């Protein structure tokens, strides 16, 4: 390696800008670096922000486990966008239609689920009986204090 | 499980699925013999013969090494290549 | 339920590695009589997740609906969990039709092959098991709660009619 | 447009990944097999119908419009061989493809239990290590000025020499180690 | 040598674990709490031999 | 009371026993997936003796053996509980063991 | 000895394994028929239900005025 | 390590549901070369599956017969 | 491990239960409460005027 | 052995054995071979333990501490008695914490031989349980990970403070 | 604590007498046997420490890190002796000076008595460190590390020094025995809130802090093995020894003054897990790990409860020995591989299976796992920040969900999926760095047993 | 089940809540009524450990039944007998429940009723 | 039958770590384990006892196992 190599500040005239895509090794026209807002890029290229299940999986890889060539530029974000993180691959429907369908389904159970709980079900039956004042000592309640008489009385 | 294939096998197989395809008649047809010209096949009739041999063998062959394959003897040898036989 | 889902793996198990580890079911078929072992311990299975009477799956999960019945619980997820139940009795037999029933759909080269003593040992215990577990432990276990005996005529077949529906 | 060998997809070729996909994501829908026979005889009149069309800009857009249609109703779920990417039984043997350079870092306790298959590998190294120097230089003499335009390696095109970077490839780990 | 498992698998470990269990966890206090044993009507205890007496007669519905 | 503890505990340290025996290994296992399920059948049949006491008489126990960390006013200590839960789950989960492990052994050869 | 892999025809089958499936089947139906004849109420109904509505004015108590 | 195969000429599509396929094919206008390749399934051992209600009632005929055996034997003994 | 497994009586953690269980038979057999709200006697501590 | 009064247990009651049916259960069988095969072996080689310990006795003591003055007689910066007294009070909490241990020892130990009737037959142990803890947390609770006796005292003193405001207030 | 010093000072006297090339294995067999007779301070009473003379003296607090420094040491020696086989005689000889003296300053720091002499001792661990990171190092940055190392910690304790001396002037006295008995509370003023801040910025600092944390990155990754090793384990728990010693002299003032600190550790904890979960180095992960963890024991002093205090010790101890060990398996992959990239060399549980399993089982000690002590402590100090306020624990717990989104990920991408193609010098595992996996575990391992050692000295 | 939609969908001033049951007196419409008896005693109920969801008006059968399973052992099928006679005593119970509900329901009717005469003459 | 040949790495090294591991562990754990038994069952525990009048016991006479004492 050589200090001539490594990345350096953002490139403003068309001869330092060919001299960092020859430097990324690809062509000057497809070499867009980050724009300067002050971020702390550089001259690192931006690529076209994809995952890495985008790309040909029948390929001769270099690395076929994550699917990337010897000396092409990686993703300045190739930690997120490898095979066991973030995906982007076209889904057969859109985003926007999934999100509206799984959004509404999940309010409009949340909201019968309520509905239900306002109005519960159940059987033509009294209060369950149980003796002894409704098991007044079996419920831990005090020997001492005697329990107000609770009759329950034959139907 | 998984016996092991030859290459024996592998020819009669793919001549099997040959000689069972009605656009080809068996009586002409040899091991060596080219798709487009001794048999005056189609395109369309090369990919439907490449996924017959897809279903026959049950593994995937890409669209890139399907393309080169117009004769019985380069099947035999690629599907020799790509499921190692004769070791 | 541990029973039954154990064995029904084990019956896929089974069905997967005689079919080159293949684990679609729109590549199968035909394996009524290819695999006649396989096939009645899998229907034995998709019967007793289904509710068939006095298997396993009987002795807990109509107890269950008819618990969950006559209670004062919410009736949304009663309705729920009827709609539930038929829709599991609805992929058993999506699973034992595209599966097991209908015409081969796997190559051509069949090494279909079930006779190792493990797997027949193993599969006839759970077969067993999920026959005659369920009766067993619910004549064992002493109880606990009072049982619900009492109900109206349509709210007992009510898991039966839905399962068959 | 990515290709080992070429630098763009023709037209012939993206009418035949097309219809390769179609009749797969077609044998998905339909289970059964008459009625996938049936539905791909369709499909081959439907593409036979248009095969003689001289207009080049009516053959883009047909397989424009092809392209949308296919899109429109392809199976949620297709159906992908064990072997494929994508499927269930994919670089699953990875794990037990070891390179064959850790038979360099063996024992020699260990190394005397396989005798000849070492001698055979000692046979191997110096073969190649023999005849590295004239594939090297059968490369050098071959590429054109600035570089190889593709991928494609030469051959071998003398006798008793081997292809270029052969050792590699040749020496990969099987499918079913 | 037909028995080994049944031996050194089974009856070596139930013979340490019983000894370790009776001599030195049931030796400190509060280790091993039982439930009690149900008591039930027409029993006869045997710590003391004394009798509980059956129930009131059943008021039968059927 | 000397029976119920003592089998169960003889259960655990059972099916802990192959684990201190892979550990300690020099040459190559023979038939270690036989002796893993025949380790798995005797504890399954041992398990099922306090299962049969436990129907008969309904007997609960708790075992608190090994007093681990006493820190201020908590204590904690080896506690295992006995109740119709673990006496109804054990049983059934070695019985799923050991019919998984057959059918491993029949499924799993080549690897 | 083991059973010889076929090309494209029916698999040879195993007497054994046909006979353990028709023994365990048949058990399985056996079981289920010898259940529903001996029990027979855990399908059906336990008990009667009366109907509420039935019930005369005169047990519940009810002030005639 | 030898597999022999079969005969190719007997793979007809005759008795399978292909022919309804042709006779469709062939009242619209065209051909379906590949009958033949899948007449295999449709014929010999794998012809005449089953239904569903039959997959159900496997074994059944069996089971019937030991009940009403061990009903006609516990009523014996219970005399 | 031997050294620290046979440590003698670390932090007197064991003492300190063995006291205890001398000292509840004490104030269990005399009928006094187990422990009292007073760390110190009240009889011997002043209270500034308030 | 143990204490019977500090670790109290009810007395026990074993109904007898009054089988129904003639199928002989496999408990009493299994028993049997437990006391044949298992109890006679462990019995005999603690024996032959015990034996070999009678030969060689040897006794070991519980240590007894001395009652030293407290942190109320102490004076000010005067190192030489509020090191006592912190020492003993630091030993005063190691035992009031393993009272309140035992009395949860004996909570859960009733909790757990009553049954499912444990909500009636162990108020008496509840009742002790509050007690103490209401005790604990009055005396050491909210001291801080830098506990000492002057803290305690300050917070007693605290303490007392407000029970006398608040009986001066109903009064 | 005379016994443990003259050892120590004796080992110099071996280690520049001894013949060509036997220094290496008389310092480990000599600084072993200083680790075995290191055993002899577990003589502790439930209520009084154990004080030696008027110098020394040692609670339950200082004797778990004295048992672990002295136990590094020879594990110390073991790692640092492979890169250094090229190295000169002399060079050899400074370096094992270097590393006894800076062993010989740690020991004689736990065990002072006066918080003058501590501090003193505080300071003269920096230069045999930053000696080592700025002489033994690889890169070019260790100069860099040469300086964000020594001027944060300087300019945390140079204004604590003034605040020492200030007490000095004071109470008389800054003995601890003394100062037990002789405390008062301080009352709230801004003179009491600035010294406060000056009695603990070097502790926060020493940590470290997030937000001060900007240091240990660099300190880390540039600094050879057994300055990863001394940085990682010990000497981010001066700062925590000099808390627990401190906080008894700054209260009640520290009830409203702990507020903001507890704040930045809160969110530093999820902030520096959520740089694990994107970093591209492995030695950066691992430091950022011990930010965290180290942030964890800052939330425990400061909230200043029993189960806190116990919990930040066992933290403490779990912490150093799983990322000296951590660090230990970064080195061995940096010396065959000869890189710090994490996705260069993968799939190595194909090549190096022992080695997987020590890596497995670092990971597993990492997300502690129970019942090892790295739970003990974590889950202590959980309970004892519940306790101080009930919303807490959602800080706690999703922290906890991204522990262990990172530890598994360093697995991973250094053991699993398929191995590179290019990388053909993957040696097997030597028994030198096996026997150092295992001194590092086995340990740790061991100490859940009986844990009730390293739970300070109000167990 | 047609009580739900009678309560929701109609009116819920007659039809009774599972909420509070009894609003009408015990002694209002009944002459001298009869309070019900029980047969198990407190402290057999509490030695026989029984659960407090199981304490029902008529646990003697439980506890015959749970003293002849114990004493029946292994034979686990041997006297489904006391099995059945509780199940027939806890269906009466919920007939008597049952009964409760229609008084209720016939209560509040006839108070409606009542009511609905009163605006009728006023 | 058409044996091939397995390809892996050299675990010589990893089973000579192991076994030496396990030889230097065992050489001095048999001796320790065999002592502490012989102590347990032949010296065995102290007991249990009141102090005497006129008597004052040893800083060491406070603690059970022999091993504690010593
Ligand atoms: C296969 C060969 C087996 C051995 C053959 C030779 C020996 C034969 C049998 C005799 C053994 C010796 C006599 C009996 C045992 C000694 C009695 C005794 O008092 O022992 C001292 C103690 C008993 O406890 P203790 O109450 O005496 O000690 C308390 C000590 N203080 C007060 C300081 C806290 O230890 C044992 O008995 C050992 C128990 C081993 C089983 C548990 C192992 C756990 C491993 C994981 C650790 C982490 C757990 C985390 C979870 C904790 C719970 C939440
Ligand atoms: C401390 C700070 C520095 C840290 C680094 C230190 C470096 C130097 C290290 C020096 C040596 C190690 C010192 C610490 C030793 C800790 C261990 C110890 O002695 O503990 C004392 C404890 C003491 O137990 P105890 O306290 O309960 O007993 C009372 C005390 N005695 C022993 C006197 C009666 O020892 C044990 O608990 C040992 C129990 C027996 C052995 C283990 C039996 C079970 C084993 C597992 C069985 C299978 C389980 C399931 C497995 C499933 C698969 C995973
Ligand atoms: C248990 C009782 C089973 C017998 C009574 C129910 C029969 C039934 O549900 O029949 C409906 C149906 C068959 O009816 P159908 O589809 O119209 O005809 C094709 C073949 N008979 O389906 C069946 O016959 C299958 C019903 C299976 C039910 C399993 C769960 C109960
Ligand atoms: C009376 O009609 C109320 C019955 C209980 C509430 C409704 C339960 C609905 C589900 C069970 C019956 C399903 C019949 C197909």
């Amino acid at each position: 390696i050589t200090k001539d190599m490594l990345p350096g500040p953002y490139p403003k005239t068309p001869e330092e800008r060919a001299a960092a895509a020859k430097k990324y090794n690809m062509r000057v026209e497809d070499y867009e670096p980050y724009p300067d807002d002050g971020m702390g890029y550089g001259d690192y290229p931006k690529l076209p922000d994809r995952s890495q299940q985008e790309r040909d999986p029948w390929y001769d890889w270099d690395h076929p486990d994550l699917r990337l060539n010897w000396g092409e530029p990686m993703h300045w974000d190739l930690d997120m966008y490898i095979r066991n993180r973030v995906d982007t691959s076209p889904t057969p429907v859109n985003w926007n239609l999934m999100c509206k369908h799984l959004f509404g389904f999940v309010a409009f159970m949340l909201f019968m689920f309520w509905v239900g709980e306002t109005y519960p079900t159940y059987q033509p039956v009294g209060p369950k009986q149980y003796p002894y004042n409704n098991l007044y000592l079996e419920r831990g309640g005090d020997p001492n204090k005697e329990p107000e008489p609770v009759v329950h009385y034959e139907i | 499980d998984a016996p092991p294939l030859t290459l024996e096998g592998i020819k009669d197989r793919v001549l099997y699925v040959l000689k069972l395809y009605d656009k080809i008649d068996p009586e002409k047809l040899s091991v060596n013999s080219h798709f487009m010209k001794d048999l005056g096949l189609d395109s369309l009739d090369q990919v439907e013969i490449i996924m017959a041999m897809e279903d026959e063998f049950g593994f995937e062959i890409p669209d890139i090494d399907a393309e080169k394959l117009m004769c019985p003897q380069e099947i035999v040898d690629y599907i020799a290549d790509k499921k190692d036989v004769y070791e | 339920h541990a029973f039954f889902k154990a064995m029904l793996f084990m019956c896929s198990g089974s069905i997967i590695h005689s079919l080159n580890d293949e684990q679609d079911i729109r590549k199968m078929g035909g394996l009524f009589k290819a695999m006649p072992f396989t096939t009645t311990a899998l229907i034995i299975g998709s019967l007793a997740l289904t509710g068939m009477p006095f298997l396993t799956g009987f002795y807990s999960k109509d107890l269950i609906i008819e618990s969950a019945n006559t209670s004062y619980t919410n009736a949304w997820a009663l309705l729920m969990t009827l709609v539930a139940t038929s829709f599991t009795a609805i992929y058993s037999t999506r699973i034992i039709f595209f599966a097991l029933l209908g015409q081969p759909r796997f190559p051509t080269l069949i090494n279909i092959n079930e006779n190792n003593p493990f797997l027949i040992n193993s599969i006839k215990r759970l077969l067993i098991g999920s026959l005659f577990a369920g009766f067993i432990i619910s004549n064992n276990i002493p109880p606990m709660t009072i049982p619900q005996m009492t109900m109206p005529h349509y709210l007992k077949m009510t898991a039966l009619t839905v399962t068959i529906l | 447009a990515f290709l080992p060998s070429a630098a763009y997809l023709t037209h012939q070729q993206k009418v035949l990944q097309l219809y390769k996909r179609a009749l797969r994501h077609l044998e998905s829908r339909c289970v059964h097999r008459d009625k996938y026979r049936y539905f791909a005889c369709l499909l081959r009149a439907r593409f036979d119908e248009h095969k003689n069309e001289k207009d080049m800009v009516k053959a883009t857009q047909l397989l424009r419009e092809a392209e949308k249609e296919f899109w429109h109703g392809q199976h949620p779920q297709p159906y992908i061989f064990p072997e494929s990417p994508g499927g269930t039984s994919y670089e699953r043997y990875e794990c037990y493809k070891v390179p064959e350079w850790c038979l360099d870092d063996w024992h020699p306790s260990e190394k005397a239990m396989y005798p000849d298959y070492f001698a055979k590998r000692e046979q191997w190294k110096k073969l190649r290590r023999e005849s590295w120097e004239r594939e090297v230089k059968q490369l050098q003499e071959e590429t054109p000025v600035g570089g190889p335009r593709t991928e494609a390696l030469p051959p071998a095109r003398k006798q008793g020499d081997l292809p270029p970077l052969w050792w590699h490839i040749v020496t990969r780990p099987r499918e079913r180690p | 040598r037909h028995s080994i498992f049944a031996f050194t698998h089974v009856l070596i470990p139930v013979w340490i674990i019983h000894y370790y269990l009776k001599y030195h966890v049931t030796t400190k206090p509060y280790t091993i709490v039982e439930k009690k044993p149900r008591i039930f009507p027409g029993d006869t205890i045997l710590e003391t031999g004394e009798v509980i007496p059956p129930m009131k007669e059943f008021p039968d519905q059927h | 009371m000397n029976l119920f503890s003592s089998l169960t505990l003889v259960t655990l340290i059972l099916l802990t026993m192959p684990i201190a025996a892979i550990n300690f290994n020099t040459h190559k296992f023979t038939n270690y997936p036989l002796y893993v399920k025949t380790t798995i059948s005797c504890a399954f049949i041992t398990s099922m003796i306090p299962t049969m006491m436990f129907i008969h008489t309904g007997q609960e126990m708790i075992i608190s053996n090994w007093h681990w960390l006493t820190i201020q006013t908590l204590k904690l200590s080896l506690s295992f509980k006995m109740d119709f839960f673990s006496m109804m789950f054990v049983p059934v989960a070695l019985f799923v063991t050991w019919s998984i492990m057959e059918f491993s052994m029949w499924y799993m050869h080549s690897d | 000895a083991h059973i010889e892999p076929r090309y494209r025809q029916f698999p040879q089958l195993t007497r054994s394994q046909v006979i353990q499936a028709e023994f365990f089947s048949a058990t399985m139906w056996f079981w289920i028929l010898w259940r529903f004849w001996h029990d027979s109420d855990a399908v059906l109904g336990h008990f009667p239900y009366p109907d509420p509505s039935q019930w005369t004015d005169e047990e519940l108590g009810i002030p005639p005025d | 390590s030898k597999m022999e195969l079969p005969d190719y000429k007997q793979w007809k599509i005759e008795g399978t549901p292909l022919e309804t396929v042709q006779e469709k094919l062939a009242a619209r206008g065209l051909r379906d070369p590949w009958g033949r390749n899948e007449a295999w399934r449709y014929m010999g051992g794998f012809a005449n599956n089953v239904s569903f209600v039959g997959a159900l009632l496997k074994g059944f005929k069996w089971g019937f017969a030991a009940f009403v055996v061990a009903v006609g034997a516990e009523y014996y003994l219970e005399s | 491990s031997t050294f620290v497994a046979y440590l003698p009586d670390y932090r007197m953690q064991e003492w300190a239960r063995r006291e205890a269980e001398r000292l509840v038979k004490y104030r269990e057999a005399h009928g006094l409460p187990l422990m009292e709200s007073n760390c110190f006697d009240p009889s011997k501590i002043q209270l500034p005027e308030d | 052995s143990w204490d019977k009064d500090v670790y109290p247990e009810p007395p026990r009651r074993t109904p007898a054995p009054s089988p129904q049916t003639s199928l002989p259960n496999p408990i009493t069988y299994l028993t049997k071979a437990f006391d044949l095969l298992v109890d006679r072996p462990v019995t005999l080689v603690r024996e032959f333990i015990e034996r070999q310990h009678a030969k060689n006795k040897y006794y070991y003591y519980h240590r007894e501490f001395r009652r030293v003055p407290d942190i109320t007689e102490c004076h000010e910066k005067d190192v030489l008695c509020m090191f006592e007294a912190e020492m003993q009070w630091k030993r005063d909490y190691k035992v009031d914490q393993e009272i309140v241990n035992i009395i949860q020892e004996r909570l859960k130990a009733c909790q757990q031989r009553e049954g499912e009737s444990h909500r009636q037959n162990c108020a008496k142990e509840l009742q002790q349980f509050t007690q103490v803890v209401k005790a604990y947390q009055d005396r050491y609770h909210d001291l801080g990970a830098h506990y000492s006796a002057r803290k305690c005292l300050a917070k007693q003193k605290q303490r007392m403070l407000a029970e006398r405001k608040a009986t001066k207030e109903a009064a | 604590m005379l016994k443990y010093i003259i050892p120590t000072m004796m080992l110099m006297p071996l280690t520049w007498l001894s013949k060509n090339s036997m220094i290496w294995i008389n310092t480990t067999l000599h600084s072993l046997l200083i680790s075995l007779t290191s055993l002899l301070l577990l003589n502790q009473f439930g209520d009084n420490s154990l004080n030696f003379s008027l110098t020394f003296f040692s609670d339950s607090l200082s004797t778990p890190l004295l048992i672990l420094t002295m136990w590094l040491l020879p594990l110390m020696l073991m790692a640092s002796q492979h890169h250094l086989s090229k190295e000169n005689l002399a060079r050899k000889k400074l370096f094992i000076s270097m590393l006894i003296l800076l062993q010989l300053f740690l020991i004689m720091t736990f065990t002072a008595t006066e918080l003058i002499f501590f501090y003193i001792m505080f300071e003269a661990t920096l230069v045999p460190t930053l000696i080592i990171i700025t002489r033994w190092g690889n890169q070019t940055e260790r100069l860099n590390a040469g300086l964000y190392f020594l001027f944060y910690t300087l300019a945390g304790s140079l204004p604590l020094l003034v605040a020492l001396i200030y007490i000095q002037n004071t109470m008389g006295s800054l003995n601890f025995l003394i100062l037990q008995y002789w405390v008062q509370p301080m009352p709230n003023s801004w003179s009491n809130t600035f010294m406060w801040l000056a009695c603990m910025m070097a502790f926060m600092v020493k940590m470290p802090l997030y937000g001060l944390h900007l240091w240990l990155p660099k300190a880390h990754v540039e600094a050879p093995i057994a300055g990863s090793m001394v940085l990682a384990a010990i000497l981010l728990k001066l700062g925590g020894y000099g808390m627990m010693r401190i906080t008894l002299l700054l209260n009640p003032i520290t009830d409203f003054m702990a507020y903001p600190f507890i704040m930045l550790s809160l969110w530093g904890m999820i902030m520096t897990s959520s740089i694990c979960l994107r970093q591209t180095d492995l030695k950066s992960l691992i430091a950022y790990s011990s930010v965290s963890h180290m942030a964890l024991v800052i939330v425990a002093i400061l909230i200043q409860t029993p189960w806190s205090y116990m919990g930040a010790t066992a933290l403490m101890i779990a912490h150093g020995l799983t990322s000296s060990m951590l660090f230990c398996l970064a080195n061995s992959n940096y010396e065959r591989v000869h890189s710090r990239t994490m996705i260069l060399a993968r799939g190595l549980q194909t090549l190096l299976p022992l080695m997987a399993a020590w890596w497995l089982l670092a990971s597993l000690t990492n997300l502690a796992l129970p019942p090892s002590i790295n739970l003990i402590g974590e889950l202590f100090v959980v309970m004892s920040t519940f306790s101080w306020s009930n919303i807490t624990i959602i800080l706690m717990g999703l922290n906890m969900v991204i522990t262990a989104l990172y530890s598994l990920y360093m697995l991973i991408t250094t053991q699993r999926g398929k191995h590179t193609h290019h990388i053909n010098n993957i040696l097997p595992s030597f028994t030198r760095e096996n026997a150092l996996m295992s001194l590092h575990m086995l340990p740790l391992l061991l100490l859940s047993l009986n844990p009730k050692i390293i739970l300070g000295p109000l167990y | 089940g047609a009580h739900l939609a009678r309560r929701y969908l109609g009116d819920a001033s007659v039809e009774p809540e599972p909420l509070r049951m009894p609003t009408f007196p015990p002694d209002y419409g009944f002459p001298e009524r009869k309070e019900r008896e029980m047969v198990a005693t407190q402290q057999e109920m509490n030695d026989a450990q029984l659960v407090l969801q199981q304490r029902d008006y008529c646990a003697h059968y439980l506890i015959r039944f749970l003293k002849c399973k114990r004493d029946s052992f292994p034979n686990f099928l041997a006297c489904k007998h006391e099995q059945h006679d509780w199940d027939y005593c806890e269906h009466l119970d919920y007939v008597k429940r049952m009964k409760e509900f229609e008084r209720e329901r016939r209560l509040l009717q006839r108070k409606k009723r009542r009511e609905q005469r009163e605006a009728d003459m006023a | 039958g058409k044996r091939l040949f397995i390809i892996k790495p050299s675990g010589f090294y990893d089973k000579r770590f192991l076994k030496l591991l396990r030889f230097y562990i065992l050489l001095t754990g048999i001796p320790v384990v065999i002592g502490i038994t012989l102590i347990n069952v032949f010296i065995g525990e102290a007991e249990l006892a009141e102090i005497p009048e006129g008597y004052v016991p040893e800083h060491w006479e406070y603690f059970k196992h022999p091993i504690s004492r010593w």
